[PDB]
């Protein structure tokens, strides 16, 4: 729904020092390397201030804390605690903004959802009939579309397709037009591709419904 | 946190500034404080306030700074941490997020911490061990107090275990008044009413409410915040996640 | 055998009411210390050469330290330079060819490498710091109760040194190796600090975490050096506090860092009971968890007495209170029995914290004389970290 | 397998080895063989076309194979003519060839303990019981 | 790993699940019972009033039959069931055999009922050990002690619950023939036996006495208080 | 309302009620502390002599000549001889850590004295071989072998007669009577692995072997075989085995094999593989030499090391039976001052599933109890008390309230 | 760990599964019985007060067992349903067999006997529901009985279970009234405690349920108060609360 793409746009539009780390990158072995990596990330933001830290897929290492009974969960909880300490601790970092992207928003630790660490909890919902039109218009603005291709008949369908699904519908329609050696995407290709990205069920098992 | 500040000054400031009271009274000097409570209450803000007026070497050991990949290195770093604190005595070590290193000792084996355990035991001996320590005090702050072992929370290491409960109405009104001192409040904005609209607001959430009330004026290109700018900002910061399922919600009568 | 390098403790004064006789005893100690200072300073000042001078010119400055590896001839040897190389050095005349032994640290001339001295007492400074030089000021009279526990530790580390005839006339080998285990805050490290205050033997101390190192060979080598120093220094006591750090139960670890942990543990086991019998060196280990230690480490033969320190009893708690309230100024209405009778699991550290807190509440009310209410308050303000965890009213 | 650590020396040895296996083409008289008890920890780069290839498979001996193996390692010893090697194989399960020789060695040793020249079947049975450190006790509840 | 089943023997022949059943009684309130010449007195300590609950539904000493009574320990949940089963069994035995039950027979029944619960998987043992004391023997007083395992023993005097070791150890040194020579002295023996309470309050001691061919008589908190005062006056001799 | 202690309250608290001698006593105490500090400073540096010989055995005039004339020679090993024309061989020498060089002889030494692989001594300037050197003897491996025979004999090991005979039939009998093993054609096992619960007598049986050995017994420390520098453990074990081979009838005893015998796993990013490769080199050496190994956890050893090609025999030291427990009691009570009525058979039955070390502890603790009360003879009553506190106090719970089920 | 089965005894002798069932009542609803002569009441709370909940029962937390017995419920819904079905069945069995109403305690004893049986026999999860009982009999009159998922019960004068049980019982002890416990005072105390033990303030009438039992002409009328009388009760409590602020 554009969580990563908005951070990409911010990185393209920032005068600060963008520092992207993925949540899975902090899960390194050799205990004392993950929290140390968090310490290095925040320190690196500190000297090259102003700087922005984008931590994508934080649900990997920022799940709600619990009574860990092995070094496995103890280390990931330690990474979460190091994140909490470096984002808001005894050393207040100035001019160091943090963007953090998750797909769950409820497994997150309550200390990390504090309005002193993650102030703005922006929600990226599935595009509606209005946002889908804009997403189609922006993706297809570069694509070579036939005049008979009216985008409205696809944005008015009630299927809850995401922005990634919209981009899929566009790219695969262009791919299908390419396959037939045609340099213009026709409405037939759009309709054919529209059926292959919204039939996500496919397999199922017919008894869960 | 007026009571909490006064209770924490009886260990940090009083034993250091006037040790003669303790010697004359015939009691040992309190050594450690554990600031526990729900997140966003002031357990680390109090550490910064203490470090601002301390006139002592204030060491900060926050999170997993003593957890090193090499064995016997975290214990070495703790040893040199307490050596440096002694040559610079009186000194105060603040250990934020003590759950990172001070969790309950797990059974040794395949699945179980053993090195962070070892640096933890070195710290345990450093606070209260064979060699008595002088003019060294620790204010380690945590969120979960039940995950810490009995040895790290035993007295002689932690004399005072100060709790940071969520602020009450007369306290939340105070938080609303210290985080809005620089804010250009209008006339007729009853800060107590907004405090009354935040039952159990942690304490950092009050600052978040103030910040969002200011934000609601930033998007309108203003400098003054009205009562409606706060009331519509309380519902934003103080948002709640419901079960969103009556079937689960009626599991229990 | 250099002899027991016992800690230097000044004589105790035992008026504690701050009376004049306390000042008289302290002033007597001060006068003797001043006289000793006068003696040494006046010996240096009053005190106002051809044979050793030629030797010092021959050796020169600096003077490297190498490891002897081979005595080729009576005048020729092979030493290892402190980087790891080898050299076919010459042995000079002033070098005593008896102390020249393979493996010992030899002094080498800087310009023309040649053995010019033997460096005995080359102990790693990570181990020379392990020795206690200033004894703790906690005598056995500073512990309330634990008479059974004190007697067990006194028959293995003090009695075999004051009356060895009792052990030898009967046929025993005196217990060599005791483990101090129990709940946290019961008096184990206190007992260690108490024996260190009464023993006449060198008292090496270790938290069981100084003897663990990042390097591959340093870990077990340090415990070997520690036990070599303990044996070298005549009767000795090695206090390994918090032994749970190193001596945990062995297991097939898939981590190299943990496999060395067991490897230095297995050298602690060897240095306790191995092919070569130990010397006159007792070992005192302390841990909060005896169920986690390796069975071989706490095996009889290595550890002979398993001294248990349960949470203090009512009488023991009453004695601990008086021990910790001796220097207080108690009011006439302070009947301590109100706090002792409580069924709460009150450890000795808990008692000391109650005393300190009870004194602090007196300063809260501008008083240097603590009353009974101060104690009843300090009990509640200090009895945290344990809350109340028990089964509900199931059992009658 | 691969993992600046101190293993960066044997790594060069292994890579030089890999270079020489791929350097020489087949049809020449430089056929190589390699043996290992754990291919689980072996770098699969070693097990690639042009390198070793043709992984020969060595199983734990079956009953008939165990009997045969136990027969070979007793030819130099004065074994009695009446020893049922097949029954020995039945009583020896989950046994590698090294243990299938150790049983013969232990049977001879036990025969020496008994002060006998030829090895009876009971000596071989006691060797089977002793090769796995088990001690045979006549339990009373069987009868 | 030999303690998560009841029908699994430990390498040293231990039923560790059975042993853990004896931990429940050690957590229960102290109950003492001594057999006298004509008055068999049994007492319980640590009443532990919740200051908001009526004590009638708290009762721990219950009469299995008209001439036998029993005080238990451990958890009350199994105690009530064994109470009902023992009552039904003694009534049934009176039905099939005209002679009413004796103390030993009811003790044997309770022991067998517990044993059949400790014998099979899928059934948790009764976590109580009850003091069976009564005068139904028609002339000779007897008191018995059951165990959660299923073993029943006959004692001249016993002590169960939290404090069994201390009360039992102190009871041997002062249980002799001269002490039991008098009924009042016999009940006073219970008085000093339960006097070693956890807090030794003296007001949480409930003692019941049954005599030869008499009925059960739970001491009211005026006769119990009077006996406590009398014991204190006797104990005042130390001064 | 915890009112803060203002300065006026502080002064009154530090002054009102003070004993008149408190200030003077405290000043005297601080003076004592400072005086102790400075006096220990004035004499803390104690002389550490550097092993100088007595002045009688001094030759300073010739010592200076030795210093100026003789030169330090770097110890090297001649890895190869080139023999360019059999007259200028152009030897190649390894200087261990420095580098590898192609050098020639000095005119002093003869061409035929320097044979391939032997240790050579080179000068610091041109690295010419000046003097041959004897083969390397390791200063630590030389100390590894036990020069002093342990005093404990075979009669001091009780309850393990079958294990003792199984150990002897491999360690001593093949070394003293190598004829019974040749007549039947049996290859004598060249190694055993003494394993069992801790305290069963694994190491005691090794000291008993060393006492009656007739051989060269080496105690492998295990700690030394794991060095900081890479490859030094493998070199240590290699020269250990080489020295063992040079000696006739050598015995090697790797006590606590678990230190250098852990199960193999890939841990290249670290020093674990160093001791791993030392173990592999040891296995290579293993597969007249007999090898001993003892362990209390034989399940952690590598299966390759436990296969009967390196350890042909595996002797299990189980807990002694009753008859062996009485024998152990008698051995450990032969020197004790006991009364001559002791029922050691009775004492053995009160120590079920007990190791041979716990019986020694019981014997020691009986005399401990007989010392606590001033009795010079340890009667039977003390032995029962010693058992109740050594064995019963730490065997299990098995308390009386839960022990009324066994009768 | 020793909480795999309900029949497993811990090494300390604690039935871990039982105590897990016991502590789970904290997730149950708040129902309390106040001290009262010539009457007795229970005060329940409706967590699920969603507007889309049509109300058909008006007694979702209040159940009537006999003609003179009423009980609340606090636990799993299905367990409460089956337990109250067994309650009514046992009460009617006693009425049929003896031609006399169940005398309060023997009904509670019957439930506790059934409940403990699940804590002893394997394969059955312990009933994780605790429930108050009120009633009247010719033996002891008005009684208040506390069920507990362990099968343990107990007579009580004032107690509560569910969310904020400790606060409710402490507050009931703060103003604990013995003897002078008229029904009006009991209702006022119930509303007063429910004002604090429930997090939501102002005590909305639709979210609070009171059931009272009174002896009227030997009939033992069991009453559930409608919205109007609950509204006037909370109004009375509100007017009383206004006077309490005169101290400042
Ligand atoms: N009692 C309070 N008074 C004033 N400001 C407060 C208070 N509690 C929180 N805040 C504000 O909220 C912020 C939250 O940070 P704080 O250090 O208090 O968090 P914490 O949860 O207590 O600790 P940690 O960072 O260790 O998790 C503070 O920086 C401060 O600005
Ligand atoms: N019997 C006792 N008499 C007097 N003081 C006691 C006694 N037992 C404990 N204490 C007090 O307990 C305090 C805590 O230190 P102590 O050495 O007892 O800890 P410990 O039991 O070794 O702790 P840990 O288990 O954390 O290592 C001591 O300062 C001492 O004053
Ligand atoms: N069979 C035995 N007969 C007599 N004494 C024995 C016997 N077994 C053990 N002991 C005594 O117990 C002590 C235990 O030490 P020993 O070296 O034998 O232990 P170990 O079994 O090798 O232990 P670990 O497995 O911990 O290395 C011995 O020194 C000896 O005095
Ligand atoms: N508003 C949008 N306009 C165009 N493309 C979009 C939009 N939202 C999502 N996408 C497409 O969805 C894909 C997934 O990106 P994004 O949603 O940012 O990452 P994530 O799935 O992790 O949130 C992108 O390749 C992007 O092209
Ligand atoms: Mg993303
Ligand atoms: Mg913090
Ligand atoms: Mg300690
Ligand atoms: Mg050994």
């Amino acid at each position: 729904c554009g969580k990563t793409m908005l951070a990409k746009a911010v990185a393209h539009h920032t005068t600060a020092a963008f520092i992207r780390v993925v949540g899975s990158e902090f899960v390194q072995k050799y205990l004392g390397e993950g929290p140390r990596m968090v310490r290095d990330v925040f320190r690196l933001a500190k000297e090259n201030a102003p700087a922005i830290i984008f931590i994508d897929e934080i649900d990997a290492i920022a799940t709600k804390r619990f009574d860990a009974q092995t070094g496995a969960d103890r280390e990931v909880q330690r990474i979460l605690l190091e994140l909490l300490n470096q984002m808001d601790g005894f050393d207040q970092n100035v001019n160091v903004k943090v963007i953090m992207a998750t797909n769950r928003a409820d497994t997150l630790d309550p200390a990390l959802l504090r309005p002193g660490r993650l102030d703005r909890k922006i929600e990226f919902p599935l595009p509606d009939r209005r946002q889908k039109r804009l997403i189609f218009s922006t993706i297809t603005s570069k694509m070579n579309l036939s005049e008979e291709v009216d985008l409205e008949d696809y944005v008015a369908r009630p299927d809850k397709i995401s922005g990634a699904d919209i981009n899929s519908i566009c790219q695969e329609s262009g791919m299908l037009a390419v396959r037939e050696n045609r340099y213009i995407v026709l409405a037939k290709d759009f309709e054919k591709a529209y059926k292959t990205v919204i039939k996500k069920d496919e397999q199922e098992h017919e008894f869960y419904k | 946190l007026d009571k909490q500040i006064k209770e924490i000054k009886e260990v940090i400031e009083l034993p250091v500034k006037h040790p003669e009271l303790f010697e004359a009274l015939g009691i040992a000097q309190p050594k450690g404080v554990l600031l526990y409570g729900p997140p966003g209450t002031g357990k680390t803000l109090l550490a910064r306030a203490v470090a601002h007026h301390t006139d002592c070497t204030f060491i900060r050991v926050s999170g997993s700074e003593l957890v090193q990949k090499f064995i016997g290195e975290g214990a070495r770093m703790v040893r040199e941490l307490f050596v440096m604190a002694r040559e610079h005595a009186p000194s105060i070590i603040f250990m934020d997020e003590i759950d990172s290193i001070g969790s309950s000792r797990l059974e040794g084996g395949s699945g179980g911490d053993s090195e962070v355990q070892r640096t933890m035991l070195e710290l345990l001996n450093q606070l209260d061990g064979f060699e008595a320590t002088k003019n060294i005090k620790v204010i380690m702050a945590t969120n979960r107090i039940d995950i810490l072992d009995s040895a790290l929370l035993r007295p002689g290491r932690i004399d005072r275990k100060i709790e940071f409960p969520p602020p009450n109405e007369e306290a939340r009104l105070d938080i609303l008044k210290i985080h809005s001192r620089k804010m250009n409040l209008t006339r007729g904005i009853n800060l107590r009413k907004i405090a009354e609209l935040m039952p159990g607001a942690s304490g950092a959430e009050v600052k978040g409410v103030c910040t969002e009330a200011g934000m609601y004026a930033l998007r309108e290109r203003r400098v003054h915040v009205t009562q409606e700018d706060f009331e519509m900002a309380v519902a934003k910061v103080m948002q709640k996640d419901s079960e969103k399922n009556m079937s689960i919600k009626k599991l229990w009568k | 055998t250099k002899g027991p390098d016992a800690a230097s403790k000044l004589p105790l004064v035992t008026p504690h009411t701050q009376c004049r006789l306390k000042l008289l005893k302290l002033e007597r100690i001060k006068d003797y210390l001043l006289m000793e200072e006068e003696f040494i300073r006046n010996q240096e000042q009053m005190k106002p050469e051809e044979e050793r001078s030629k030797v010092d010119d021959l050796r020169g400055t600096p003077m490297s330290v190498g490891t002897l590896e081979e005595i080729i001839d009576d005048n020729h040897a092979i030493v290892s330079t402190s980087v790891g190389s080898e050299h076919y050095v010459s042995i000079l005349s002033f070098v005593d060819k008896d102390l020249l032994e393979p493996g010992c640290s030899v002094l080498l001339n800087h310009k023309v490498h040649a053995v010019i001295g033997v460096l005995m007492d080359d102990t790693d400074p990570l181990v020379t710091v392990m020795k206690v030089e200033k004894a703790p000021q906690e005598t056995y009279a500073d512990i309330g109760g634990l008479d059974n526990q004190i007697q067990e530790i006194k028959e293995s580390v003090e009695l075999p040194l004051t009356h060895p005839e009792y052990y030898e006339e009967m046929g025993i080998k005196p217990p060599k190796g005791v483990i101090l285990y129990g709940p946290p805050g019961t008096g184990k490290t206190l007992l260690a600090k108490a024996v260190a205050n009464q023993t006449s033997a060198t008292f090496l101390r270790v938290v069981g975490s100084e003897l663990i190192q990042k390097y591959l060979g340093d870990g077990p080598k340090l415990v070997r050096e520690l036990f070599r120093v303990a044996e070298e220094h005549a009767p000795s006591i090695v206090f390994i506090d918090e032994i749970d750090a190193i001596g945990t139960k062995r297991y097939d670890s898939n981590s190299g860092g943990e496999r060395e942990i067991q490897r230095t543990m297995l050298e602690l086991l060897n240095q306790l009971d191995g092919f070569d019998s130990r010397g006159d060196v007792k070992v005192i280990m302390a841990t909060n968890r005896i169920e986690t230690l390796d069975p071989a480490l706490i095996r009889p033969g290595r550890i002979d007495r398993k001294i248990e320190f349960p949470l203090p009893d009512e009488k023991t708690k009453k004695r601990i209170f008086q021990i910790h309230t001796s220097r207080m100024t108690l009011a006439d209405d302070v009947t301590l029995d109100d706090l002792i009778m409580a069924k709460d699991d009150l450890s000795g550290a808990d008692i000391k914290a109650i005393c300190t807190e009870a004194g602090l509440m007196a300063l809260r009310e501008r008083r240097m004389k603590v009353t009974n209410e101060d104690f009843k308050k300090s009990k509640e303000n200090v009895l945290y970290k344990k809350q109340e965890g028990t089964p509900e009213g199931l059992y009658l | 397998k691969r993992f600046k650590a101190g293993d960066r020396e044997v790594q060069r040895t292994m890579l030089e080895l890999l270079n020489q296996l791929d350097g020489f083409q087949p049809n020449t008289q430089v056929k190589v063989i390699a043996a290992t008890n754990r291919v689980d920890i072996l770098d699969p780069a070693l097990l690639r076309s042009g390198r070793l290839d043709r992984k020969i498979e060595f199983p734990m001996p079956n009953e008939e194979a165990r009997a045969r193996i136990m027969q070979i390692h007793s030819r130099k010893m004065n074994v009695s003519p009446d020893v049922n090697y097949e029954e020995l194989a039945r009583c020896t399960d989950d046994f590698n060839g090294a243990q299938c020789k150790a049983v013969c060695v232990e049977a001879g040793m036990i025969a020496l303990r008994r002060g006998a020249t030829e090895l009876t079947h009971e000596d071989y049975m006691e060797g089977i019981l002793e090769v796995q450190a088990k001690k045979k006790a006549n339990l009373q509840y069987y009868a | 790993s030999y303690d998560r089943a009841i029908t699994v023997f430990s390498p040293d022949g231990h039923l560790f699940q059975v042993e853990y059943a004896q931990e429940a009684v050690k957590k229960g309130s102290t109950a003492v019972g001594v057999r006298g010449r004509d008055i068999v007195v049994l007492g319980v300590e640590k009443k532990s009033v919740a200051k908001l609950q009526d004590e009638r539904t708290v009762r721990k000493i219950c009469a299995l039959d008209d001439n036998v009574c029993m005080a238990f320990a451990g958890l009350t949940a199994d105690a009530r069931i064994v109470i009902n089963r023992a009552r039904v069994e003694c009534q049934s035995h009176r039905l099939t055999v005209e002679d009413p039950v004796t103390v030993e027979y009811i003790t044997r029944y309770i022991a067998s009922l517990k044993q059949r619960y400790t014998q099979s998987n899928g059934r948790r043992p009764f976590g109580i050990s009850a003091l069976i004391v009564g005068f139904d023997f028609d002339g000779t007083p007897r008191l018995y002690q059951t165990d959660p395992s299923g073993t029943y023993h006959a004692w001249k005097a016993n002590a169960i619950g939290r404090g069994a070791k201390s009360v039992r150890e102190f009871l041997e040194k002062n249980y002799t023939d001269e002490a039991i020579e008098t009924d009042d002295l016999t009940i006073k023996l219970v008085i000093k036996a339960l006097l070693e309470v956890v807090q030794s309050g003296g007001k949480n001691i409930e003692l019941a006495v049954m005599r030869r061919d008499q009925s059960l008589k739970i001491l009211n908190p005026e006769e119990i208080e009077k006996y406590v005062a009398e014991i204190e006056k006797e104990k005042e001799e130390n001064e | 309302p915890i009112r803060a202690l203002d300065e006026g309250d502080i002064a009154l608290l530090k002054t009102y009620g003070q004993s008149t001698y408190s200030r003077q006593i405290k000043q005297v105490e601080d003076d004592i502390q400072q005086l102790l500090k400075k006096i220990n400073e004035l004499t803390g540096i104690k002389e550490s002599d550097t092993g100088l010989a007595p002045p009688a055995l001094w030759d300073l005039a010739a010592d200076k000549q030795t210093l100026q004339s003789e030169q330090p020679l770097q110890v090297a090993r001649c890895t190869k001889i080139i023999n360019a024309d059999s007259e200028d061989p152009k030897y190649i020498i390894n200087v261990k850590q420095f580098a590898k060089f192609v050098v020639d002889l000095s005119d002093q030494v003869a061409p035929t004295d320097i044979e391939e692989g032997m240790r050579v001594g080179v000068d610091r300037n041109k690295y010419q071989i000046h003097i041959p050197l004897p083969p390397k003897i390791d200063p630590t491996v030389t100390m590894m072998q036990v020069e002093e025979k342990p005093d404990v004999t075979y009669s001091d090991v009780g309850g393990c007669k079958e294990q003792i005979e199984k150990l002897r039939e491999v360690v001593e009998t093949p070394l003293l009577h190598p004829e019974r093993f040749v007549n039947l054609g049996i290859e004598p096992p060249k190694g055993v692995l003494l394993f069992g619960p801790p305290g069963t007598g694994k190491t005691l049986c090794a000291r008993a072997v060393a006492n009656r050995t007739d051989a060269c017994f080496i105690r492998v420390i295990g700690s030394e075989l794991v060095q900081k520098y890479v490859g030094e453990g493998a070199r240590m074990v290699r020269e250990l085995f080489e020295m063992a081979r040079t000696k006739k009838a050598c015995l090697i005893f790797f006590d606590e094999i678990d230190a250098i015998g852990g199960a193999r796993f890939d841990d290249g990013a670290g020093g674990d593989n160093e001791v791993q490769r030392t173990m592999l080199e040891l296995i290579n050496q293993l597969d007249n030499i007999k090898v001993l190994m003892a362990t209390n956890r034989p399940d952690t050893l590598d299966p390759a090391l436990m296969r009967p090609g390196r350890l042909d025999r595996k002797i299990e030291f189980s807990l002694p039976d009753l008859e062996g427990r009485t024998h152990i009691f008698k051995i450990h009570a032969r020197s004790m001052s006991v009364e001559r009525d002791i029922r050691f058979e009775l004492l053995a039955r009160l120590c079920p599933n007990s190791t041979g070390a716990e019986i020694r502890s019981v014997c020691t603790e009986a005399g401990m109890f007989a010392i606590r009360a001033r009795r010079k003879i340890a009667t039977e009553k003390d032995f029962l008390e010693a058992v109740n506190k050594v064995i019963k106090s730490y065997a299990k719970f098995s308390a009386t309230p839960r022990y009324m089920t066994y009768n | 760990r020793y909480d795999s089965r309900t029949t497993i005894f811990s090494p300390e002798g604690r039935l871990y599964q039982v105590e897990y069932a016991m502590e789970a009542i904290g997730h149950a609803g708040t129902c309390l019985g106040i001290l009262a002569n010539d009457g007795v009441l229970l005060a329940a709370e409706r967590r699920n007060i969603h507007k889309l909940l049509d109300e058909v029962f008006f007694s979702e937390k209040i159940y009537k067992l006999n003609e003179d017995m009423a009980c609340s419920v606090a636990g799993i819904t299905s367990d409460a349903n089956v337990l109250t079905n067994e309650l009514r069945l046992i009460a009617q069995r006693y009425l049929l067999q003896y031609q006399e109403p169940i005398p309060c305690e023997q009904l509670v004893t019957a439930l506790c006997d059934i409940k403990q049986a699940y804590t002893q026999f394997g394969g059955k999860r312990p009933f994780g529901v605790s429930l108050l009982y009120i009633g009247w009999d010719k033996h002891y009159g008005f009684q208040l009985y506390q069920s507990d998922p362990s099968g343990n019960y107990g007579g009580w004068k004032a107690t509560c279970i569910g969310n904020n049980s400790a606060a409710a019982v402490s507050m009931l002890k703060q103003d604990y009234k013995e003897g002078e416990m008229t029904l009006k005072s009991a209702l006022a105390l119930a509303i007063k405690v429910l004002n604090k033990t429930m997090d939501v303030s102002k005590l909305s009438a639709e979210k609070v349920e009171i059931a009272t039992l009174t002896r009227e002409n030997g009939k033992t009328v069991i009453r559930v108060l409608k919205q109007k009388e609950v509204e006037q009760l909370i109004k009375k409590h509100e007017e009383e609360e206004a006077k309490a602020e005169r101290e400042k």
